[PDB]
């Protein structure tokens, strides 16, 4: 009877993902984490301790972030004894926050939180950030209460005024403080204050806020941007890098101001224009064109196909798992239906057909 | 505030304070300033982001806390003083910040005065700890009993403000003023002791009271309503969200800077599928080992090319002295450095620029002929053993300053001639 | 939304409603047509005053009578909620008919919440701003100034502009808050008192305490301008038996004697000076006591009787004074000889109780003083008092106690007792006597209310059983049923805690109160659920000292200082204006969300108008049954009477009361059905009593929950936190909780 829970379990989870919408969804994004380290994430409640997965968890986070959206820059800012200290200032190198997070393992989490400072100078930390940046922050909270110095509501209003969002995932439960920023600063959605229920929850919720976020229409900020692909030079002689200051034996090289660069994508530190490649603009296009849904077809009517069309297996026999591309025609396995809808991107029955 | 450009480039003594926090700061402002005498705000000027992170950083402060509560008393005591924790006392407490100015510069010493704080009656009603006349306190510090107690009337006044009629209790109990019935129950209302007087529980609680109440005010610093207070959210319309889908129009240019027939392709079709129903050997496959030996040399070539770019798969090593090495590293960091004023100064296109473009152009020249006698240098340094290798690798920025004198000589052109 | 009743046009401010707010609607509107009573419980998580208010003014509005509504409760508070909401429906009628219908309706309360005379604003004594209100602008000081100018007898320009405009020009259309009344009058320079005092005969609604309802001295006023045929309705008065109780009982101290002594004596003095300078006023009050004229044949309405009328209108007489208290100077020698009498009965060594009717024997023994002499003794002083312009009264108020308490005594004698003991308190370094004047019965006072109104409504959200009360008081309703909780999911999880973390149980007695190992119980889960609880806290132990105590001792303990690491504590104080700062200073930190804690008394000053929802009721901690103090010679009369009247086993009452304190303690927790919270049980002996608890409470009160510890506890705590933490996809909800219009004529149909 294990397969009648599944099913009434798949259908109250697609009920969700009924509606897949085109948003215009955010590309220059501006992400900052910030932690606190204090007396609650000492808990080892979960194994090993709170401390030590949020470290695994943001190592993670780290990486699928640069991964899936390598046209952003990285900050993070621990929070510890009552003080917020910046650790990592945003960055288009992944390596150097891992570094720093690193030298948060092996420190001790401990003291109080202070939303109030944290947000305070994330907010200065994000002030010299260009408009077509998309300014949101992830919090990560255990306490059920902070310490502040001074008012809270002047800073959500400085944070509304200027054009930032918040994330929270609290740990314990909801503190109403923290569902007023979410509520308030994400033009009233409570979507986005988010409580886990496991580690396991947590990590989807991790993976969750990996994912680029839409935008609002009254929000209008369509404009172009100036871009430049540079080119890769291999040279045999070493070079001096302008960045490093280091000899290089190769490295791209600028296009408008013929300096040499070490990593990409990369603003020029000479010519200060942004160089990337068209794998890395090419990379969100998934999230520029979705993909739709398979439907299951009933087991009760008549077939087109008794195989998996894309994978070429036998579809097993009770109910019928063969999930159709309306768009293709073609109906397809559950683990065609995975791969195609999160690692691949599109869909080889469409690819097939022609248009 | 504290926060414009302006005044980021005006606070020299923060600016001398992450120098002296850096040292690879001191070397490349030295070069900038000290030894090239460049204009040290737009020496500032790009590391204005720094700046303001390092204000930031510096310029927080933690929140209010019960450190007398965190104060605990722990045979004999020895005084672990944290000198951050005596100054939260100090302003938690201007009482025992004043008891401190006034007997410590004049009379004792600091840990005396702590010995004596500690053993104080003083310490023990600031902190939630009954006052006993079998105590004896420290006298000194019990002097201040009276004027903290008129400190607590005086922060009472203060603390007194009008209430909302929405919630005042106050007003609650006014409502009937002609109420008449009986004497409530010495159980539920406030006890006292056998001769009529208070025990004094309610003093500590409206003392604690008074210590919420100056919380909630440090937090209320400088640093109608009832229509919005009384709206039942839960039988209202839920938000949607506004955002704007996106469609995409598709028409792609073709790709800028013989046909085949259908009869034709069928014929060769035809002939092949005759071809693939005759016959197919996998023997002669087997080349003619004279235009494979071509193959062999192309491929044997290729291999041969890409090995050598393999063959140049901290920075290198290099046989350099140590001394020359850090001098052209330094010459490199610094022309670097002018490059990117004099990118900064171009890109920005105003006539206001120009007399900073000219006088960067000058240095960027002099930058050049320094080069070239620091070239001369390795010159009658090495006979050219290795003073190639110097050039070669002050190379690539020498080329890319001279190509933006160029471009500057050609915009001259362009704009004045 | 708007629906229409099967004649009944009814228009709702939200597009929502709930199915039982339907039922509730249709059983009071089937109650209004059959005319007379009935009882309804409701679970008061659910919207109640909203909905009540627009079937009444649907009611209004479309029958032909135009019934007035007449609706009351406790507090200022509740009374402001009333106004608020009111004041929403009626815009939003407005709106939706598109044009506002002419309406009245206003709340009335004291010259101290509303007196804006700012000279008399700054007294913190309501009987003395009343008093000054009265010294100058009684209509005497008015005379007096008019006469004489140059007289220094000011009068307020607040009464005057409202002597310059007439009742219609006091205020437009509609209803007005306080604090737009507020605004209004200071705007005006009108004083808000004297314009309710005008408005009673043309508010469509009026809203009232439970007080000027039920004493005839605040409600003989209200009887007088109030329309015999209107709609009462009553909200959350399962506790108005005590209001009762205190309607007709007095206590007597000894300076209260001591200053009636120099008041007698005063007034003595000042009669014999009058009958010195000008004997004619005296003589034509003592020839119109000839002709036994009385406060309403003398006074006008610009002057107020001193001494109020004490008893119910229904029982007071009518008839000529006696001439051995007609002269001034008898009435003084009356008013002394019985002042001396009660000085001699004040000296008693033990508890005396014994029936009005054998103490009037006893006086009518040794003095020579009637019933109708001690009856009429009010009414005498008042009208002395009016004749003798002895307006510093001061020290007559004493005066007025006694009057009013021989007037009260010598008026009743059934259900009625003294109660007489040497100690006023009786662990303190001496006895002090006293004697205390009671009501054994309380259903009284509300024989007026019944015999002067039928469509009178009873209903309340904590009141169970529904019969005990048409068993206490000598009335019967239509209709006596409940509402149970038609929920979608579970929202409320209340536990029993019967023991500590150690499998320990706990109880509140007053003999085991000191008990350390309790103690360490009791600081033990309130560290616990300090630590877990996210916004809001509130601790209701029984008592004050029970509290003092235990407080104290956890305050050397130091426990305190560990709980000020999480949140802020706040504790009643017995000043009620240093409560409002101590319960905003706990609003503003749940606004502020670094957390706060209240503590307050089970029957304590919050808990009787207060409301805590979504972050500030969250979770309560009730301390133990909150009994009554168990040696009241009071309480056993009472327990004596109502047992010989209605056969009621005593400690069933006792048990009643107290359980019927813990449902109005822990009421106030959900305000709308997205809020959330969890209840506890802090004694062994609650386990017992889930069939005394109300229906809509147990039914979620689990019977894996009758009896629990620390440990389960918090786990289940921290799972509800973690399940409320969730979303819910609304379609789960759409048509079994929550109600769309067509949901409604979905269920109308289904009925159909
Ligand atoms: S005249 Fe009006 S404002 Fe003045 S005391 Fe009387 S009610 Fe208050
Ligand atoms: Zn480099
Ligand atoms: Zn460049
Ligand atoms: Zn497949
Ligand atoms: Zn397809």
């Amino acid at each position: 009877a294990s397969l009648v829970a599944s099913i009434v379990e798949a259908r109250k989870k697609r009920t969700a993902k009924k509606n897949i919408t085109p948003y215009q969804r955010g590309i220059i994004r501006s992400l900052i984490l910030t932690l606190d380290c204090s007396e609650a994430m000492l808990e080892k409640d979960l194994r090993p301790n709170r401390h030590a997965m949020i470290i695994q968890y943001a190592i993670d986070f780290v990486h699928e972030f640069f991964d899936q959206n390598p046209i952003s820059q990285m900050g993070i800012i621990i929070m510890r004894n009552g003080l917020a200290q910046l650790v990592s200032q945003v960055s288009g190198n992944p390596q150097d926050h891992i570094d720093a997070l690193k030298s948060i393992r092996k420190q001790e989490p401990k003291g109080n939180p202070s939303l109030q400072n944290a947000l305070e100078m994330a907010r200065g930390l994000l002030l010299p950030v260009p408009a077509h940046c998309t300014r949101e922050v992830l919090i990560v909270f255990g306490s059920l209460s902070t310490t502040d110095p001074g008012d809270i509501h002047q800073t959500i209003d400085s944070l509304v005024s200027e054009k930032i969002r918040v994330k929270v995932l609290g740990l314990s439960a909801q503190v109403a403080i923290c569902k007023e920023l979410c509520k308030a600063t994400n033009y009233g959605d409570e979507s986005f204050y988010k409580i886990l229920l496991d580690e396991t929850h947590l990590k989807e919720l991790f993976n969750e806020a990996v994912t680029p976020l839409p935008v609002n229409k009254i929000n209008k900020g369509f404009t172009l941007v100036k871009m430049g692909f540079p080119t890769r030079i291999f040279e045999d002689t070493p070079t001096f890098c302008s960045c490093h200051s280091k000899l290089v034996y190769g490295g791209y090289f600028c296009p408008n101001c013929h300096s040499k660069v070490c990593s990409l994508p990369t603003v020029c530190p000479c010519c200060d224009l942004m160089l990337i490649l068209s794998t890395h603009l090419a990379r969100s296009y998934h999230h520029l064109m979705p993909l739709k849904t398979f439907a299951e077809v009933p087991t009760t009517e008549k077939f087109r196909s008794e195989d998996c069309f894309s994978c070429q297996s036998r579809f097993p026999i009770l109910t019928s798992s063969r999930y159709r591309c309306e768009d293709c025609k073609q109906e397809f396995c559950v683990d065609c239906d995975v791969f195609i809808h999160e690692i691949l991107h599109n869909c080889p029955g469409c690819e097939s057909k022609p248009v | 505030d504290s926060l414009s450009k302006e005044k980021l480039l005006t606070n020299l003594k923060l600016q001398q304070s992450l120098l002296k926090g850096n040292k690879v700061l001191m070397k490349v402002f030295q070069e900038t300033v000290i030894n090239a005498g460049l204009p040290p705000s737009e020496f500032w000027s790009t590391r204005i982001p720094l700046l303001r992170a390092f204000a930031l950083s510096t310029s927080q402060k933690v929140g209010p806390y019960n450190v007398l509560s965190t104060i605990k008393p722990v045979n004999k005591v020895n005084v672990n003083l944290s000198r951050e924790k005596i100054l939260n006392i100090f302003e938690n407490y201007p009482i025992v910040k004043k008891a401190y100015t006034d007997n410590v510069p004049k009379n004792f010493k600091e840990p005396e005065f702590w010995a004596r704080f500690f053993s104080s009656k003083l310490f023990r009603k600031l902190r939630g700890e009954k006052i006993m006349q079998n105590d004896r306190g420290d006298v000194i510090i019990d002097r201040y009993l009276t004027l903290d107690q008129e400190f607590d009337r005086k922060d009472d006044d203060m603390l007194l403000h009008p209430v909302k009629k929405i919630i005042d209790l106050d007003g609650n109990i006014q409502d009937d003023p002609v109420v008449r019935g009986n004497r409530p129950d010495f159980t539920m209302q406030p006890g006292v002791d056998i001769n009529g007087n208070s025990d004094g529980t309610v003093d500590i609680l409206k003392g604690m009271n008074r210590l919420s109440e100056k919380m909630i005010m440090a937090l209320k610093n400088e640093y109608n309503d009832e229509r919005n207070e009384l709206k039942i959210d839960d039988l209202n319309e839920s938000y949607k969200t506004n955002y704007a889908i996106i469609h995409l129009k598709r028409n792609a240019h073709e790709k800028t800077t013989l046909k085949v027939s259908n009869q034709q392709m069928l014929q060769q079709l035809s002939l092949v599928m005759d071809n693939l129903i005759n016959k197919l050997d996998l023997n002669q496959v087997v080349p003619n080992n004279e235009v494979s030996n071509k193959i062999n040399k192309r491929v044997i070539t290729a291999i041969k090319i890409n090995a050598k770019q393999a063959k140049h798969n901290l920075e290198v090593k290099s046989t350099l002295p140590i001394d020359l090495l850090e001098s052209c590293r330094m010459l490199h960091t610094t022309c670097c450095e002018f490059l990117k004023h004099f990118y900064i100064h171009f890109q920005s296109g105003e006539q206001k620029q120009a007399s900073t473009v000219k006088k960067l152009y000058n240095h960027l020249k002099d930058c050049i002929e320094k080069l070239n006698e620091l070239f001369q240098d390795v010159l009658n340094g090495d006979g050219e053993s290795m003073s190639n290798t110097c050039t070669a690798y002050l190379k690539p920025v020498l080329n890319s300053i001279t190509l933006a004198t160029h471009k500057y000589d050609e915009y001259f052109n362009e704009y004045n001639n | 939304m708007k629906f229409y009743i099967d004649d009944l046009p009814v228009l709702f401010p939200y597009p929502k409603i709930y199915p039982e707010q339907y039922n509730y609607m249709c059983d009071i509107k089937k109650t209004l047509d059959v005319g007379g009573n009935s009882i309804l419980e409701m679970p008061s998580g659910t919207g109640k005053t909203v909905s009540l208010l627009s079937l009444t003014i649907a009611y209004q509005m479309h029958y032909p009578e135009h019934r007035k509504i007449i609706y009351c409760s406790r507090t200022m508070s509740e009374i402001e909620k009333a106004l608020v909401e009111l004041e929403n429906l009626m815009d939003y009628r407005t709106k939706e008919l598109g044009y506002q219908e002419d309406f009245r309706g206003l709340g009335l309360t004291s010259r101290k919440n509303l007196c804006l005379h700012p000279e008399v604003s700054k007294e913190r004594k309501g009987t003395v701003v009343d008093e000054k209100c009265r010294r100058m602008t009684n209509g005497q000081a008015k005379r007096k100034l008019e006469e004489d100018p140059e007289a220094n007898v000011e009068l307020c320009e607040y009464h005057e502009n409202l002597y310059n405009i007439e009742v219609e020009d006091y205020l437009p259309k509609g209803v007005f808050s306080f604090e737009k009344l507020l605004k209004y009058c200071e705007e005006k320079t009108l004083c808000p008192y004297f314009i309710v005092r005008r408005m009673i005969s043309l508010c469509n609604i009026i809203i009232y305490s439970y007080h000027y309802l039920l004493d005839p001295k605040i409600a003989e006023r209200v009887s007088n301008e109030v329309s015999k045929d209107s709609i009462v309705i009553f909200d959350e008065a399962h506790n108005i038996d005590n209001v009762c109780i205190e309607s007709l009982s007095l206590d007597l101290t000894t300076d209260a004697l001591r200053r009636a002594t120099r008041g007698a004596n005063a007034l003595d003095e000042r009669i014999s000076e009058v009958r010195k300078v000008d004997s004619q006023k005296l003589q034509d009050e003592y020839e119109k006591l000839v002709q036994g004229l009385h406060s309403a044949d003398i006074l006008t309405d610009q002057e107020e009787p001193f001494v109020e009328t004490p008893v119910l209108p229904q029982d007071l007489l009518t008839e000529a004074i006696p001439g051995n208290i007609r002269r001034a100077e008898h009435f003084v020698s009356f008013l002394k000889r019985l002042i001396e009498y009660l000085k001699t009965r004040m000296k008693v060594l033990h508890v005396i109780s014994e029936t009005p009717k054998s103490f009037l024997q006893h006086l009518k023994q040794l003095t020579f003083i009637e019933r109708k002499p001690l009856r009429f003794c009010s009414e005498r002083l008042s009208l002395l008092v009016r004749t003798l312009e002895v307006t510093e009264v001061e020290d007559f108020t004493a005066l007025k106690d006694i009057a009013t308490f021989a007037t009260l005594i010598s008026t009743y004698e059934e259900g009625f007792l003294l109660i007489i003991e040497p100690y006023e308190i009786e662990n303190a370094a001496v006895p002090n006597p006293i004697m205390r004047f009671t009501c054994l019965d309380a259903s009284i006072a509300i024989k007026p209310v019944f015999e002067r109104f039928s469509s009178v409504i009873i209903t309340s959200g904590t009141i169970s059983p529904l019969d005990m009360y048409p068993r206490m008081l000598n009335f019967k309703t239509v209709l006596q049923k409940s509402y149970a909780m038609t929920l979608a999911k579970k929202s409320f999880l209340p536990m029993i805690i019967t023991k500590g973390s150690d499998q320990v149980a706990i109880s509140s007695r007053f003999e085991i109160r000191n008990d350390p190992s309790i103690v360490r119980n009791y600081g033990s889960m309130l560290v616990e659920f300090a630590k877990i609880t996210p916004d809001g806290m509130v601790v209701f132990f029984p008592s004050y000292l029970y509290m003092e105590s235990i407080v104290s001792m956890w305050q050397t303990m130091g426990i305190l200082d560990e709980v000020w690491k999480h949140k802020l504590i706040l504790v009643e104080t017995p000043d009620a204006q240093e409560t409002s700062l101590a319960l905003e200073t706990y609003r503003k930190a749940c606004s502020n969300g670094r957390g706060a804690i209240l503590l307050s008394v089970a029957r304590g000053k919050v808990s009787e108008g207060i409301d805590f929802d979504h972050q500030y009721g969250r979770t309560v901690l009730m301390i133990g049954i909150p009994f009554q103090y168990t040696e009241s010679r009071i309480l056993k009369a009472r327990l004596e009477f109502m047992r010989e009247n209605y056969r009621i086993r005593e400690n069933d009452f006792l048990s009643f009361d107290a359980m019927r304190h813990a449902a109005q303690c822990l009421g106030r927790v959900l305000r709308g059905k997205d809020d959330y919270g969890v209840m506890v049980l802090a004694d062994r002996r609650f386990s017992r009593k889930r069939s005394q608890l109300p229906k809509w409470i147990a039914q979620g009160l689990s019977d894996a929950d009758l009896n629990l510890s620390t440990d389960m506890a918090i786990s289940n705590t921290k799972q509800f936190l973690r399940t409320m933490a969730q979303p819910t996809d609304p379609k789960d909800q759409e048509g079994v909780s929550v109600w769309s219009y067509e949901d409604l004529i979905k269920h109308q149909n289904s009925r159909k």
